[PDB]
């Protein structure tokens, strides 16, 4: 079997392993909700990158990761 | 089951967007009242959809759970953040 | 994929090849590429011969081993087999 | 143009490229705080397609690439940074500088994005190898090679 | 403009679509293997926009593609097209 | 020898590069040899110590393949009857020898030219330009 | 479509004409009056170059035509220290 001819659609997105920030559930590319009206961007070990203010506020909270039971550490 | 699945997208997109304006607001004011609050929050939000004050009520309560916004000692009423 | 470097004498070749192949095609290749008739080809590889119906990933050398900046020597001969006579490159010129 | 072939260079060596992919260029506290924001991508390609020397060389020794891929906001300003490094790249940058440190844009790159679209754009040669091999193992390539590519291993 | 001869076997058109503008997502666990007679194309065109515009990647939408079949054992009556 | 910068003649070696480019941009035969050996040639005159012969090399070329010109715009002249003709042919000779010398000058046009001036496939039909057709222009033009 | 690659010490290196087009020196080499070899071997003699070498910067065009798209990582390319230097010329000369 074989195609003559062919139609595909394709959804290009960046090549950034982290894609939004699961604190305001918003995309890192714009300013976080404490931010947006008035940012850098967070990492961990275990491949957590949120927003800078997000991640100041939680680990004020506690020091835990938002989605799993990890000890957060900077970079 | 599409047009469900669409008609709750925009309930917790409009969930998101009280939250983002009710930090907004209390960032640029760093004090006011349920009262005020409230209405200055269905003010803002009028381009958009027309909140219920149930939505908006829900969305300031959950916010103190996360810390962005805290109630003052004085009473519940007035609001403050940390 | 598999990459080899094909030695008969000065005559060098270098020729990609698949893992899930025979020395069949290896020999095909090199005497497409060599013009000459397609049974005087014996390899050595490592002077031992090999069988003309066995795949090349089990001759010896496999796909982490064979890789492109360093491909794995493979003499060769023709019939008049000839003796194995691999020239050796240039020696380079003592230390940096 | 004019200005970019006088090469103008700052006390600390920055041509007039180096600070338009800087982070640390001081834009003063009034007013053009707002609009004007660097590392800028389109005054980086302004200043490429006017005649600006992509291989210019601080006087510290990074290039105009060493200095944009140690850009500490990447994923918030990804479109910025994107930008930059793809009109330096196929504007003539040479993704295998070495300061007077000896370190390429990878070795002075601060961040894990900015090593991900270096190598994306980073085009492999043989010269660059070969110079790689000749720097690291201390060969004296003084009187053996062409006076051109004294230059080039200069810069590995 | 490549080297080698690119022998496609397909006019190749596709929709490259920014993923957060559009509201397509990858909702199914569907594990749909690429057809390898047009593997070929997917992959030069995944070199392409490496090549072109890089530092993006592509998630394939596997359920909005369509295209035309040949049907060398049902008869070829004409032809047929559907989705992929 | 190998790649090291000699210290070569640049008499002999331009000689035997003036033969090999006039037998090129008119199309005739030279050896594969011959030319995969003028490579190294034209390698050894832009990099040779104590100076580099690139700028020379350049100049001779430049001065070779005005005299070339010239000497092809005489001959067109002296067929007036079939100008057209000749200047057709002699254009599709030194077009392709002007590529050809493009190719056979590649490190001078990236190792010298580009690091101002203009590459020898630019140089001759600039060369071209200025002394074949722009000359004789109203006779083409006319005809 | 196989070019094979005349080293100064006598060796002949064959291999594959896309392989040797990413050199521009090759690629000017077979442009031309080197074209008029024909005979599907297209070869080019290297007076210059020694077969260590040429044998290196042939694995180069292996390596590079295979790691070009470099989707996750492309391995580093083994430059002895001996051949350095010599190989750094070579790869001026060839453009690679
Ligand atoms: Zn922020
Ligand atoms: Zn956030
Ligand atoms: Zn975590």
């Amino acid at each position: 079997f074989e195609v003559k001819k062919w139609n595909a659609v394709a959804l290009w997105a960046w090549d950034i392993v982290v894609d939004n920030c699961a604190i305001c559930r918003n995309h890192i590319m714009d300013l976080c909700i404490e931010c947006q009206a008035n940012c850098t961007v967070a990492w961990g070990v275990c491949n957590h990158a949120f927003h800078f203010h997000c991640i100041s506020r939680w680990l004020k909270t506690r020091q835990v990761c938002p989605l799993d039971n990890r000890e957060w550490e900077f970079q | 089951q599409e047009m469900e699945q669409t008609r709750s997208a925009v309930d917790e997109d409009r969930k998101m967007y009280l939250q983002a304006a009710i930090v907004r607001i209390m960032k640029a004011r760093k004090v006011l009242r349920h009262n005020a609050l409230i209405q200055e929050v269905i003010s803002q939000s009028r381009a958009r959809f027309n909140p219920s004050i149930s939505m908006i009520k829900k969305c300031i309560e959950v916010l103190i759970d996360k810390q962005y916004i805290e109630r003052s000692q004085a009473s519940a009423d007035e609001y403050s953040y940390v | 994929d598999v990459f080899l470097m094909i030695r008969r004498h000065k005559t060098t070749i270098f020729t990609d090849a698949k893992e899930s192949s025979t020395v069949f095609e290896l020999k095909r290749i090199v005497e497409g590429i060599l013009k000459r008739p397609p049974d005087e080809q014996r390899l050595y590889k490592d002077d031992q011969l090999l069988d003309d119906g066995k795949t090349l990933g089990e001759c010896g050398f496999t796909s982490q081993t064979a890789r492109p900046q360093a491909p794995a020597t493979v003499g060769l001969a023709f019939r008049a087999f000839e003796a194995l006579c691999i020239e050796p490159f240039s020696s380079p010129p003592e230390l940096p | 143009y004019n200005l970019i072939h006088l090469d103008p260079r700052t006390r600390e060596g920055f041509t007039l490229l180096h600070l338009a992919v800087n982070s640390n260029t001081p834009v003063d506290d009034f007013h053009t705080n707002d609009v004007c924001s660097f590392p800028n991508a389109l005054v980086t390609k302004l200043l490429l397609d006017c005649g600006a020397e992509v291989n210019a060389v601080d006087n510290e020794g990074n290039s105009a690439l060493h200095i944009i891929v140690q850009y500490n906001r990447p994923i918030s300003d990804f479109l910025t940074l994107h930008s930059i490094i793809i009109s330096l790249v196929e504007a003539g940058a040479h993704t295998d500088m070495t300061n007077k440190q000896n370190k390429t844009p990878l070795d002075k790159s601060t961040t894990g994005v900015s090593e991900i679209l270096l190598k994306t754009q980073m085009k492999m040669s043989l010269k660059c190898l070969a110079a790689r091999a000749v720097r690291a193992n201390d060969i004296n390539y003084q009187d053996q090679i062409p006076r051109t590519l004294e230059e080039f291993v200069g810069f590995h | 403009n490549q080297d080698t001869v690119i022998d496609l076997g397909i006019s190749f058109q596709i929709y490259v679509l920014q993923a957060g503008a559009w509201p397509l997502t990858q909702a199914p666990s569907s594990t749909f293997a690429i057809p390898q007679e047009l593997e070929k194309s997917v992959q030069m065109f995944e070199l392409f926009y490496s090549q072109h515009f890089s530092g993006r990647k592509l998630t394939w939408l596997h359920y909005l593609c369509t295209g035309e079949v040949k049907m060398n054992y049902l008869g070829k009556p004409y032809v047929a097209m559907v989705t992929t | 020898t190998s790649l090291k910068p000699r210290v070569v003649d640049f008499d002999e070696t331009w000689n035997k590069l003036l033969t090999t480019i006039k037998a090129v941009v008119m199309l005739e035969y030279v050896e594969r040899a011959t030319w995969n050996d003028r490579f190294s040639d034209i390698y050894a005159l832009c990099v040779a110590y104590p100076e580099p012969l690139g700028e020379r090399l350049y100049t001779e070329t430049k001065i070779f393949l005005e005299n070339h010109v010239r000497h092809l715009h005489k001959r067109v002249l002296e067929s007036e009857e079939q100008v057209l003709v000749m200047y057709h042919r002699y254009w599709e000779e030194y077009s392709k020898g002007a590529d050809y010398m493009d190719c056979l000058y590649r490190y001078l046009n990236t190792q010298f030219i580009k690091k101002p001036l203009m590459e020898i496939g630019e140089l001759a039909l600039d060369m071209w330009r200025k002394l074949m057709v722009e000359p004789l222009q109203a006779i083409l033009i006319r005809m | 479509m196989y070019v094979k690659l005349i080293s100064s010490d006598g060796h002949e290196f064959i291999v594959k004409r896309e392989h040797a087009l990413t050199s521009g020196t090759i690629k000017a080499m077979l442009s031309g009056p080197g074209q008029f070899a024909e005979n599907e071997t297209n070869e080019v003699n290297f007076r210059e170059i020694p077969s260590h070498v040429l044998s290196k910067v042939c694995m180069y065009f292996t390596y590079k035509v295979r790691y070009t798209n470099s989707s996750t990582e492309i391995p580093e390319f083994p430059i002895a220290p001996e051949i350095a230097l010599e190989l750094l010329m070579a790869a001026n000369f060839l453009d690679c």
